[PDB]
This record gives structure tokens, sequence and C-alpha cells, in this order.
RNA sequence: UGGUGGCGAUAGCGAAGAGGUCACACCCGUUCCCAUACCGAACACGGAAGUUAAGCUCUUCAGCGCCGAUGGUAGUCGGGGGUUUCCCCCUGUGAGAGUAGGACGCCGCCAA
RNA sequence: CUGGGGCGGUCGCCUCCUAAAAGGUAACGGAGGCGCCCAAAGGUUCCCUCAGAAUGGUUGGAAAUCAUUCGCAGAGUGUAAAGGCACAAGGGAGCUUGACUGCGAGACCUACAAGUCGAGCAGGGACGAAAGUCGGGCUUAGUGAUCCGGUGGUUCCGCAUG
RNA sequence: GUCUUGGAGGUAGAGCACUGAUUGGACUAGGGGCCCCUACCGGGUUACCGAAUUCAGUCAAACUCCGAAUGCCAAUGACUU
């Protein structure tokens, strides 16, 4: 009876409300993170061309964890994926925040790409 | 009550701006701070 | 003869303030030059146009100036370089 | 957890084998329950609103919040702003401690309490319920203010249709006027 | 007798009345009707000078439609007064007839007292007319 | 099959089935990190018992909304005529509605 | 000013219509308003979405509040019309004072006087993790020359020199 | 200037997508009538008005979901001036 928002269902009405403010690129590609339940995920994307440059996730099967799903060893990805383009070399990249609060363990996730080198 | 009083510096003892303020709604010695060029940084400026 | 009857209570007007296409479809358009006058946003700014106290429409990097629609019935100012 | 382990024992495969559904989590349950005032002072002229905090307070720990005019009247008191009413959304688990003080505690210290309410469902299913006194509820003190006032309880079910939520709340055991 | 209720305006611009009407040109709800053929304004007192003229001759008749009805109004400055000054006090109302629109309906009649009930009605409208029935296709 | 994009609702409302190991889901709890004008509904957190029910995908429909003509007309530039509150031709344009019809999507990138 | 003048009424500013599909475009033509208000009704971060309707309830009433669907907007958007706005410029929190100094390539409008928009640079900030935004209120009204005096500051002049 | 091409703008027309105004029929929340009773709860009669809603159909300078003809702003290809 009562209707209920599904947590993907409002966020990208709240996503949105970010991609009006980004560019995607500027050598500078955008970075969005997608917390699912299970296990959370990293691409870099960059409009014009929509081009995904290099991604993983926390799916992966080379560099498990292996607790798989729980705190900022889940952003290992947030660190392999900012090494991942580190040897493309590009960039210091946007941050897509998503539509999830940028706060932990998904500000971690973008903590982990600072120290592997990438400027945002 | 609507009175347009400058908003002198503390620094320096300077003028410098005009602000609209209600006498009513805000009837302190009120304070903001601004940039004085004769200070050159943020200032603490009260109504005079 | 005649009797005096008045007055007529509408007879005031403003000033006209201008609107319309400063530029057209294709126009070299220097920096910061103001392309259409708005009240409102009746056309959205796209490639490097920016948007105004008054809301208006004004290119930063030279080029054509291109109108455009969004879709369905909603229009869009880009300016493209040579 | 009397009431909690009530239906997470026994009453959800009940209805499922009264009649079907797919996927035997599909029943509808206890959704929430909105305690109200409702009261503005009678009319904004107490001024204590915040009188009926100490009311309600110990109907349940949960902190209130006063439910603010969200309009202007211009026949009574007043323009928005200055509240009407308080207002706990309960939820959860002190949901279900909130029911148990409801059926075997104050449900019966209604003074001509038999059953109730053969109509007052929402049409699809939420359940209303108006409440007339306020000796009913265990940790109201008489020594207390002695002032009346009354209160709605809105419980709010899962079912598409008051159908299934009604001979939900018969295996609940929810005592109606028949 | 026809006026309209609220109008969102007290005094309006006159129009210029040209061409066929928008719709209308066609008597569909009952039997037989005037239509028109002149651009004119038809005032209120002549749908008054009809709807009183055809409940005469139609004694046991059927109900009679108007699809005309009166919004604009037809402004007088007061009489012997100069030029200007104001647009004048609303004198009244008056409807809008673009040529071709068919005027009345009427009903549960026959031909023969069609053709005087409707025609008695035409010497007081402004007018010229024509007699028009229906047709089917459809 | 999921994630992110680009394209005018031809992409949509609505009706009906089918899917869940993997993925997205609900779901479970609140000690933590953090939230509620209150409250783990949400927002945050860690976990895996239960599930196709809802979300989401696919598939059928044209009830609705949408797209959308051709022809022909209203209107009209430009001449020319009149019985001149308006009307008539000629040349060229051509609506709106309706309608024949389309359509309840394509095209990517990455990940399994 | 004027359909002779007088009496009446108006003199300036913003919006609409008349305005003839750019933009202006008149009359004693048709409507409204404006000489303010907000220390936040400003800036930013981050959330959320209306009005009305039905269904049932506490004194509850045709309506204050409270719950479930409807509800592309029939709600609001300080004040009044036109445009615009839900990805919000609409509502709610927190932190705040950019309601900023020196500018300004370039444009718009036009007798001039005026008025408007500004990308970008430097000085220092505010908010924000960053990206970045910020030179007042969604826009368009809410304001008036010069002269004359007063107040604060002046590594300016000073009547032979100080 | 003339042809091609690109546009901005909501007019004339139209139509009702809203803001209004409106004809007629179904639908009838409410009301009145008339009685019963109401000492009160209420009920029945309507060829009595009637809100929504719905089937058609009219009309708007301050109504537009739609939108011409020209007209203006330019481009780059010319062909004159």
């Amino acid at each position: 009876m009562i209707t209920k928002t599904s947590k993907n269902a409002a966020r990208l009405k709240r996503h949105a409300r970010v991609r009006a403010k980004l560019s995607g690129t500027a050598e500078r590609p955008r970075l969005n993170v997608f917390r699912s339940n299970k296990h959370i995920y990293a691409q870099i994307i960059d409009d014009v061309n929509g081009v995904t440059l290099a991604s993983a996730s926390t799916l992966d099967k080379d560099l498990n964890v292996e607790s798989t799903g729980d705190t900022s060893a889940a952003t290992k990805v947030g660190e392999l994926v900012a090494k991942r383009a580190a040897e493309k070399g590009i960039s210091d990249v946007v941050f897509d925040r998503g539509g999830y609060l940028y706060h932990g363990r998904v500000k971690a996730l973008a903590d982990a790409a600072r120290e592997a080198g990438l400027k945002f | 009550m609507r009175v347009n009083i400058t908003l002198a510096c503390t620094e320096c003892g300077e003028r410098n701006y005009i602000s609209k303020k209600n006498k009513r709604n805000n009837p302190d010695r009120v304070e903001f701070k601004k940039y004085c060029p004769r200070d050159k940084k943020s200032t603490l400026h009260r109504e005079t | 003869s005649k009797k005096g009857v008045g007055s007529t209570k509408n007879g005031r007007d403003s000033e006209a303030k201008r609107l319309g296409a400063k530029r057209a479809d294709g126009q070299f358009v220097t920096g910061g030059s103001i392309l259409y006058r708005q009240r409102g946003t009746k056309i959205y700014p796209g490639e490097n146009v920016g948007r105004g106290g008054d809301d208006t429409l004004f290119a930063k990097i030279d080029g054509t100036v291109k109108f455009e629609r969004f879709g369905r019935d909603r229009k869009k100012v880009s300016v493209y370089p040579v | 957890n009397r009431l909690k382990e009530k239906y997470n024992k026994e009453i959800a495969p009940a209805l499922m084998t009264k009649f079907n559904y797919d996927s035997v989590m599909q029943v509808p349950k206890i959704e929430k329950i909105v305690i109200n005032m409702g009261v503005g002072d009678a009319v904004q002229n107490a001024k204590a609103i915040d009188s009926a905090v100490e009311e309600l307070t110990f109907i349940a720990g949960q902190k209130p919040v006063v439910t603010r005019a969200k309009k202007s009247i211009a026949g009574f008191r007043l323009r928005e702003g200055m509240p009407i009413g308080a207002k706990v959304t309960l939820r959860g688990e002190r949901m279900y401690d909130f029911l148990d003080k409801l059926i075997s505690v104050s449900l019966p210290r209604v003074r001509d309490f038999r059953g109730v309410s053969k109509k007052s469902f929402d049409g699809r299913g939420n359940y209303t319920l108006g409440i007339k006194e306020q000796l009913i509820f265990p940790e109201i003190d008489y020594d207390k203010v002695t002032k009346v006032r009354g209160m709605d309880i809105v419980i709010v079910t899962t079912a598409n249709t008051d159908e299934e939520a009604r001979e939900l709340l018969t295996q609940v055991g929810m005592p109606f006027q028949k | 007798m026809l006026l309209p209720k609220r109008v969102k305006y007290r005094r309006e611009h006159r129009g210029k009345m040209r061409g066929r009407a928008k719709g209308g040109t066609e008597v569909h709800f009952g039997e037989f009707g005037i239509q028109a053929l002149e651009a004119s304004w038809i005032t209120n007192r002549q749908i008054e000078a009809a709807r009183i003229a055809m409940t005469r001759y139609m004694k046991r008749g059927g109900k009679v439609w108007i699809k005309i009805f009166p919004s604009k109004p037809y402004t007088a400055k007061p009489l012997e007064v100069r030029m200007g000054s104001g647009k004048g006090a609303p004198e009244g109302w008056v409807a809008v007839v673009k040529p071709g629109k068919v005027l009345f309906e009427i009903s549960g009649v026959s031909e023969e007292v069609a053709r005087e009930a409707l025609r008695l009605a035409s010497h007081k409208l402004p007018i010229k007319t024509k007699f028009v029935k229906r047709e089917e296709i459809g």
C-alpha cells in the first residue's frame, strides 16, 4: 500500500543535479561511484564521447579482498582504478558523487584515489 | 525604520560602506566584516 | 453646447525596454556581446554562452551563433568557433 | 516483542493458507502509527501547545513533533506558524510495544469498550482510530495535569486492499464491533 | 434576453468581422434553423425579439435552440459630448455574427410550421437569411 | 545480463504475463561512521536467512498521450476589379483541425 | 497637456494589451501597480516537492491537523502584470556575510545626459572534499542633474617662507 | 537588390491544450417544494433549481497545445547595379 521510492529510483534524481554542474571532461574525465548492496564499483567516463576510459570494480577476480563489500578494504578499487588510469596517466579527474553522499566509505573510495595520485 | 548607515572600520577607523538595516529588527550596534583597502585584509566593521 | 466630463484613469505607460535577437544565426561575435535580451529564460544558453543578471545571453569565446532546439519546443543558444 | 513474536511465528503464514499469494513475504504487516493531538489550544489561547508534550511522552518515550499549521485560516486562529497539535510517527520495535500497551492494557481503559470501527478503514488499507480520553494510557498520571483532550491513532497496513488488511487485523486479534 | 454573467472586462474592442464563421455552419441538434447570410452585430434585444415571436407561432412546439450568444459590450459615450476623454459607458450587449452561421435550431416541428415560425424571426433580425434543414451522410 | 551516456514521449501512461544462481533488488539487524524539526521509512553502517511480491529486464497489445503526412481549404505576399462595416478573380505561397499512416524506441561505451 | 479655453483629470518609474509574427510605434485608449521591504526573503552546501480532490477520523466543524492514493503543476515564486521555473529560480536544514576593492576586453540601447549585461585578471575571503559558484533578492519597478553646506579619509595645493 | 540556405518572433487564421465566457442533453452531492412525522432522528413526491462529472456543440485585445503569407537579421555562391 505504501509506495516507496527505490534507492536506485530517486537516486538518479539526485545524480542529475550533479550532472548539471560538471562538464564530464576537461582532459579530466568524470569519475562516479556505484554503491550497491553487495559490492561497489568505479568507472572513468567522459562526455562528449561517452567513452568509458578505464574501469574496474569490487567485482574483480584479480585482486580480491576477500572480505568483499565492507569498509575501505573495499575501497581498494578506489586505490586500484586510480592506479589503473595512472598508466593512462589521465588525469587530475572530475569526481561524480553519483547520487550518494560523499561520506565514507563512498568518500573513502575517492580518498584512496588521491594518495594513488589523482589530483581532485 | 529602514535607515542606511555606514559600517566603519576597527583596524583603522574608516567608514567605507553603506548598508540597509532596520532600526527595529536590528537594534544593536550591528557588525559585519568586509575589506578595508587601507587595511588590505578582512576587517571587523561595526555600524556607526 | 458642452459639459465637462472626465476622466480617463488609464493614460500611463512604461519606457519600452527592448528584447529580441541582437545577432543572427551565423554571426561572428566578439567576446561578451549580447546575443538575445530576455525577460527570464525564453531561450537557454549552451556552448560558450553565459547568463546575465538580467538572464541575458552573451558569448564568451568567439565564432558563429547557432539557434537550436532542445526537444520538443525549447530553444538553445550555442556558439561554435571557426 | 510480545506482539512482535506473535505474528513472526503464526500470523503471516496463517493468511497465506487463508487465501493465496506468491512469495510468502507478500503479507501485510504493521507499518507505522501516527499519534495526533490535533489540539491547537482551542483556539491557540492557552498558550500551552507544549502542555501536549508532557501528556504525550508517557504513552511512549518517543520525542514528539508539534505539527505546524500549513495554512492561514480566515475563520479562526491563526496564520501559519504557531503549531497545532503534536505527532509521533513511530515505527520499528517501539511499534511492537505500543500495541501491546493498547490491546490488553489501555484499550479496555476506554470505558465502554466492546469492539469498534466497522467502517473506519480508509477504503484501501489504512486503519483510522479516534480517541476521546486520556486516562487511557498506563504511564499517564492522574496526579498530573487533569485536562481533557482527544487523539487519533492511524494504523497503516501494507495490503493493497483493506479486504486483506481487515482479515490480517483479526488474525492479530483486533476486537471489532462485529 | 440574455447577458454574460461576469466578464473579464467591461469595455472591449469592436473587432473586424469578415469571412466565414469558425464553426457551427451546420444545424445539428434540432431539425430546422436559420442560417444568416451577411456579417452583422446582433444586439441582446433581437434574440429577445426572436424567442418571443417564434413561440407565438409555435403554440405547441418543440424546444427552440439558440446557438448565438452575446458577449461583446457595444459601447456609447454619453450623448452630446465631445470626442475623446475615456471610452464610454457599456451600452448593453451585442453578439458575434459572421455570415454563414446557423442562428437557431428548431425541433419537433414539421416543414410548414417551420417556414413561418422561422420566417417571422428573420423580419426582426437585421440580416438577410436563408432556411436551412439537416442532412445525413452519416 | 548490470552500470553510464547520447538522441524531441515514434522513448510515454495503461493492461497482461514471465525471470533471479551471477548482477541490480527487496531483506536482516543498528555496536560502530553518520542522520531524523522524532524515527535506522529515508539518509548512513555491515551482513546474508527469506523472497519474484514490488523495483528492474523481456514479451504481447494502439484504451489514452505522442509523432506524422498527401490532397484540398482558411489566411496571405504581388497585381487587377468592384455593389467598398466587405466581396470577387489571377500568379505564388500555404495553414489549423482532420486523415492515410507510424510508433508503446534506437545508437553507444564499460563490466560478467 | 486639451478635440477653443476654463473646471475636472494627468505630468515621473515598472508590466500587459492596442502593435500590423524582429525591434520600436500615438491619442484625455483599454488594465494594474511603483517611491519599498529582507539581516535575512542575500551567498553557498545538501535535502525535499505543490494546489486541490476523495476515503476515514478528537471536541473536527464546508473547511486548521493527521494518515493512502490521485494529482506536469490547476501551488508558490516579498509586493502586480508578462515571460520563466520542478535537474529548479519553489519549500527545509547547516555554515555564513561576495549585499566585495581595483577593474574590465567587449556588447545592448540611444540626441545627449544617462541606463544594462558582462567573460576574464589581481587583492583577500565565504561555502564546498573537490568541481567549483558567489560583485545581492527569478527578471523587469521602489528613484531624481548641477550648485551649495556637513561628516570620515587624504606619502595633494596653500598666495615672501613655515 | 535578386535567388538559395540558416534563423528570431506567436500575428491573420484557426481550436478549447489552459485563463475565462457559453448552448443543450445525461448524470445527479447538495438545496427548496409538498406531506408523513421533527416533541428528533429521518423518509417519500419532484416534469422545482442545481455543484461536480460526462456526450456533443459556440466565442475571446488583455486565451493559446498549433501556426502561415510577407517583413527583419546575416552567411557564401554568384548576376546586375
